[PDB]
């Protein structure tokens, strides 16, 4: 067993798996329109994604289980705060009332969002919850 | 050689930034249990991006440090440009401090506006919170830095060590280009985000760390370059054979096809192997040591790095890498536990290891420090290292209770996020205490210079 | 939908004990403080205490330390309050209510859902059917465009009685007064106003039901003579 | 304990008008004051907390403010469903405590009571008891005095009154007054009189009968 042998294993293995991975990528990529329901991915939801980014929600929350662990999972918050029908109205109240000022409680900021912005946010969150996520999370608590 | 001197500002800055990083860790840890602490002045997320960006930037500085030191000594010539290394140092240090000050001094959305993020939106993604100009500026430093160190390899001796380092270094900068790619589709965004994070830390960075470990083993052990370089190739072969499809263990629940469940779980099951091999590597070549080395600390740093990276990346990684398990633990305090130990054991430790080797002889003091300084280094090593096992044990206990209370039961029976967190309070106090022992270790390590 | 379903009226003798329940649905029962609140008539609400089902911890107003014992059974999402060594002063409506915020450290907050209340009547009285007396207008004294008739229901225990006029078809222009205590026993009355061509030509009957003694009586209202 | 005084205890108003009601705390409760609405046959409904935060779903015509010691609740343009009982509660300290309430009533036009008096029925008489009943029906506003006279003399004892709530159809009040005697005491007198005094008239409404005919 030589250096040379080891280096060619390194070479071949990595090229092969680089190529395997790209083929899988290409495939995965073609399935995404259906899995994520890109039909519904409206101008409103794409603007919501921007609001989500512009305010760093992910620095406190998880989305689909990724992000920070300080505050709740927002991927399925729709189902824990009045469903399809009333979620936008809830969110409008939710963003206005911050921070709650309960002594010692984890605080959320006031983002001084306009109602267009909050509505785009809600559409984004609503749409996120409908991604085929292989049945993640386990239950309504995220 | 003399252009090896330019590595000093890099290592010193890295250590200053490391202090900053711990301080903001301690702020967040108090925020866990006194939820309004420093609010609304420094909300948790601002403290968080400071903590996480200082971690990445300081390690990057350590890597450039490490390259600037060992690349001349491998290439058998002077570094292409000592003065470039110095302009680049100041540019990178200014851009780091500036973007960190951005975070603390303007609300995030305002910083967004202010840097024209609307035109090229890349902001507000985890670990990628820096404005596009900062990202753009980071690329330029990378290009400069790659030219500088890669010219030096070109006009000099080529060794496997320096070759593997360069490949890791190049791959790190390449994959960083994906941070400019921010898809409008959420799962696409997440899919490509991991090409930065996972392909760094479980791929390309593993090349960097292996190279630095190997170089240091060559210099501290007197065991033949030929065997060391052979094992290096084995280790990185195992890293990329397991790790590339391995990326799939981040593709369970983001919205990609269920084949990733199998691919992710099976290739990831094998990702501990390179870290296991690094333990056999360091332990074997240190005990088959053909000579004694006046600095007993480096040897400790090197063995420690490998054991911690294996515990943190290998054991903790594996512990939650199987899809049926990850289903329950995904995005939980377990994640934070694994993340702390892996990042510390593999990457913070390998940077301190090369500093242990290179500092005394950059400061023209010799191979080793006087025997009083050597016991301080050792103390700061045991303090930092033990503290971190405790940090990860407490966060592990937290994540177990979190999964038990919140993730296992059905709707109605499962506890809510905020209620679960109150139950976890004691584990968070303990973690904070451990975080205090760790700063004390870092100060102890720093006071060894 | 968050709901709190409380148990029905309980009657007890002085010095005895009583236990009531509050059944929670539509949320994580273990994640919120359950509060209990007392209301005696015209008397202002009083907070008795609370239980945190997530760990069984409890908290009592100093004024209710002796009185009240709070518990929770997590599998059934039911909270419980036991009131001991009863007194007339413990006759009241008792409400459970859910903290509007989740978690253990929000013990003193406000409440967003309330149950409908459990009545506790502390009394020594015995189950007694009422007497029912028809009340016809003053003798001969027939004047105006409309006439007023009444019904007196006297000496019953416990509440309630239900009272109707003509098995309930006569329902407008009726006033039925809340019952009051006269010794240990309740009295009430009801009036009905009707135009004077309605009666005495058509029949008007008082109907009074006392479920607790299984009585139903009818008293026809007859002109006096 | 912090104690809480709401004022006024009753307030009459009309649809479309604005009212504001007060809450005072015996010591500082910082900003932590909630308001509940109470209505018959419905569970208590949280309106406002933390002084001015509207609860999810509550219409914006409700608002509140205050801190420390003094707090108010305003309803901007009263709607029919707003006539109800209102309680405040401090949520700053153990033990939680509540105000005693302000009842918001529907104003309507003054109306004098209709008064009827009823001799004891013969059934009650044959059993030894004697109740004389007086109804004072459909009046507004709610303040009223009833006075019994036996043969010209005011009688105070053995009188029980009961009052309906505001009628949610015509907004008036009603009241019964019952004088309970023994048959024997009843038989000692001839003349039984019920007199109502109400702001709709400087003179009482007097109804009576003579124990014969
Ligand atoms: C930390 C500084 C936060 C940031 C940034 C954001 N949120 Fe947050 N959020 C935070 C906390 C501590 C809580 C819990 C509030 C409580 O007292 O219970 C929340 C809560 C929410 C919720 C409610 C989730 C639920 O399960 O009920 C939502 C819908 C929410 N936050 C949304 C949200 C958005 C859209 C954000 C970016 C604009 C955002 N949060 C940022 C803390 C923090
Ligand atoms: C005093 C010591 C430390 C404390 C108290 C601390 C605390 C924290 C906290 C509270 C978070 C945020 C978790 C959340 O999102 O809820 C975090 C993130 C992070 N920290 Fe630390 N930290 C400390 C030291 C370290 C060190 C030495 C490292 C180097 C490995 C590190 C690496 C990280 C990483 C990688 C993350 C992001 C984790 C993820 O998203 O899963 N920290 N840290
Ligand atoms: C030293 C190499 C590594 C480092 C620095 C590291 C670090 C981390 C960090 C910081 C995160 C959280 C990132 C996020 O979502 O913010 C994470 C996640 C994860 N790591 Fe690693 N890791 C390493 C190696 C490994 C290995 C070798 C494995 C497999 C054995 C592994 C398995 C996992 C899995 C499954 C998660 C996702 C957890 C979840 O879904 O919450 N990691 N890692
Ligand atoms: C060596 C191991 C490699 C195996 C990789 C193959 C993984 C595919 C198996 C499915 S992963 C995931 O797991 C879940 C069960 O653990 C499955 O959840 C199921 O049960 C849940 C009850 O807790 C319920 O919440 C879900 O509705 C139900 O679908 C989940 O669907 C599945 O995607
Ligand atoms: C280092 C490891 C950290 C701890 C995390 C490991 C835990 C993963 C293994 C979970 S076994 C799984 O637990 C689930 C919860 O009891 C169970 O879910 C089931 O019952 C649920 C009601 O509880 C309900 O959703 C469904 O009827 C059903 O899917 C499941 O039976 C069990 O296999
Ligand atoms: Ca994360
Ligand atoms: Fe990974």
């Amino acid at each position: 067993f030589t250096k040379g042998m080891a280096r060619n294993i390194y070479f071949g293995g990595s090229v092969f798996f680089i190529l395997l991975f790209l083929a899988l990528t290409y495939h995965t990529e073609k399935t995404l329109p259906e899995r994520t329901n890109e039909a519904a991915m409206s101008a409103a939801v794409v603007r919501g994604k921007l609001v989500w980014e512009q305010n760093n929600c992910v620095g406190c929350h998880t989305l689909l289980g990724e992000g920070a662990y300080f505050a709740p999972e927002l991927g399925n918050v729709v189902g824990r705060r009045g469903g399809e029908e009333g979620f936008n109205t809830f969110l409008q109240a939710w963003m206005k009332i911050q921070p709650l000022n309960v002594p010692g409680r984890r605080a959320m900021p006031q983002f001084h969002l306009s109602e267009g912005q909050v509505d785009d946010l809600a559409e984004f969150l609503k749409w996120s919850s409908k991604i085929d996520t292989n049945q993640w999370p386990p239950n309504k608590e995220g | 050689f003399a252009s090896q001197a330019v590595a000093k500002p890099y290592f010193v800055f890295a250590l200053i930034l490391f202090v900053g990083q711990i301080l903001f860790g301690l702020i967040m840890g108090l925020q866990y249990v006194v939820g309004d602490f420093l609010f609304p002045a420094i909300p948790f997320n601002v403290a968080r991006m400071v903590h996480t960006n200082l971690l990445i930037v300081w390690l990057l500085f350590g890597f450039m440090g490490a390259a600037y030191y060992l690349v001349p000594e491998e290439s058998d010539c002077e570094l292409y440009s000592p003065k470039l290394a110095w302009i680049l140092f100041w540019v990178f240090a200014a851009a780091g401090v500036l973007t960190i000050l951005g975070y603390l001094l303007v609300p995030y959305a305002g910083l967004a506006r202010l840097t024209g993020n609307e035109l090229w939106p890349t902001m507000g993604r985890e670990f990628l919170e820096q404005p596009t100009i900062s990202k753009a500026g980071i690329v330029i430093v990378a290009l400069g830095f790659l030219f500088n160190v890669g010219m030096t390899v070109l006009r000099g001796r080529k060794t496997a060590i320096s070759m593997v380092l360069m490949t890791g270094l190049i791959g790190l900068a390449l994959l960083f280009l994906f941070s400019f790619y921010n898809p409008e589709n959420l799962t696409r965004d997440k899919f490509y985000w991991w090409w930065v994070v996972h392909l760094w830390v479980e791929g390309v960075w593993e090349l960097i760390m292996g190279a630095i470990l190997a170089f240091v083993l060559v210099k501290i052990t007197g065991v033949d370059r030929e065997v060391i370089e052979k094992w290096l190739y084995v280790i990185i072969a195992m890293a990329l054979i397991s790790g590339i499809i391995g990326t799939g263990h981040h593709y369970f629940w983001i919205g990609v096809p269920g084949y990733w469940l199998w691919l992710g779980s099976v290739f990831s099951a094998l990702e501990p192997l390179p870290f296991f091999a690094m333990v056999l590597f360091a332990f074997n070549t240190i005990n088959r040591r053909r000579r004694d080395y006046p600095n007993r600390a480096v040897a400790l740093w090197a063995m420690g790095t490998t054991v911690m990276a294996f515990l943190g990346a290998g054991v903790w990684g594996f512990m939650h890498t199987l899809a049926p398990v990850n289903y329950y633990t995904h995005g939980t305090q377990l994640t934070a536990a694994h993340g702390h130990m892996a990042f510390y054991g593999a990457y913070a430790m390998i940077v301190m290891t090369i500093i242990s080797y290179a500092m005394p002889r950059l400061r023209g003091i010799g191979e080793a420090m006087d025997n009083r300084s050597q016991v301080l280094e050792m103390w700061g090593f045991w303090l930092m290292t033990v503290a971190m096992v405790f940090i990860t044990l407490f966060l592990s206990a937290a994540g177990v209770l979190q999964v038990w209370l919140q993730r296992m039961p059905a709707d109605g029976a499962a506890m809510t996020f905020m209620a679960t967190q109150d139950q976890l309070a004691i584990f968070y106090w303990l973690r904070e205490g451990a975080g205090v022992v760790f700063l004390i270790g870092l100060v102890a390590y720093l006071l060894s210079f | 939908e968050v709901q709190l379903q409380q148990s029905g009226t309980v009657l007890a003798r002085p010095g005895a004990s009583v236990k009531m329940s509050c059944k929670a649905s539509g949320y994580s029962f273990t994640s919120y403080w359950m509060h209990w609140v007392k209301q005696r008539p015209g008397q202002g609400l009083e907070w008795i205490g609370a239980v945190y089902p997530g760990n069984s911890d409890t908290s009592y107003n100093q004024k209710f330390k002796g009185k009240a014992k709070l518990t929770a059974v997590t599998s059934a999402s039911t909270a419980y309050m036991e009131l001991s060594s009863l007194t007339n002063e413990d006759s009241a409506v008792y409400y459970c209510s859910r903290s509007s915020l989740d978690g253990y450290y929000v013990k003193n907050w406000c409440f967003d859902v309330w149950g409908q209340g459990t009545t506790v009547t502390v009394s020594s009285a015995k189950t007694t059917a009422p007497s029912v007396y028809p009340l016809a207008p003053v003798c001969g004294d027939t004047t105006g465009s409309s006439v007023t008739l009444g019904c007196l229901v006297k000496g019953y225990f416990p509440e309630p009685v239900t009272l109707t006029w003509n098995s309930g078809s006569l329902s407008s222009g009726v006033h039925t007064f809340p019952a009051v205590l006269q010794s240990d026993l309740y009295t009430l009355s009801s009036s009905v106003t009707v135009t004077s061509s309605t009666r005495p030509s058509q029949s008007i009957t008082c109907n009074v039901a006392h479920p607790a003694s299984s009585t139903k009586v009818d008293k026809k209202i007859e002109p006096r003579g | 304990d912090i104690q809480m005084t709401q004022s006024p205890p009753y307030l009459a108003a009309s649809p479309g008008e604005t009212i504001t009601i007060n809450c005072r705390a015996s010591k500082s409760i910082r900003k932590y004051l909630a308001w509940y609405q109470e209505k018959p046959g419905k569970t208590n409904k949280l309106l406002i907390y933390s002084g001015s935060t509207l609860q999810f779903g509550i219409p914006s015509r409700f608002s509140g403010s205050g801190s420390g010691t003094e707090f108010t609740l305003t309803i901007s343009s009263l709607e029919p469903e707003d006539f109800a009982m209102y309680y405040c509660q401090q949520h700053n300290e153990y033990p939680l405590t509540f105000g005693a309430g302000t009842k918001l009533e529907l104003k309507r036009a003054d109306a004098a009571p209709t008064v009827s008096i009823f001799p004891p029925s013969s059934e009650q008489l044959t059993s030894g008891g004697a109740s004389v009943v007086c109804f004072l029906n459909n009046f507004y506003p709610k303040d009223i005095n009833v006075k019994w006279k036996i043969d010209g003399s005011e009688r105070q004892n053995g009188v029980l009154n009961s009052w309906t709530d505001q009628d949610s159809k015509d907004s008036t009040y009603s009241m019964s007054s019952t004088l309970t005697l023994t048959k024997d005491e009843y038989e000692r007198h001839n003349s039984y009189t019920c007199e109502a005094t109400h702001k709709t008239s400087t003179s009482p409404i007097v109804k009576s009968f003579n124990r014969n005919e």
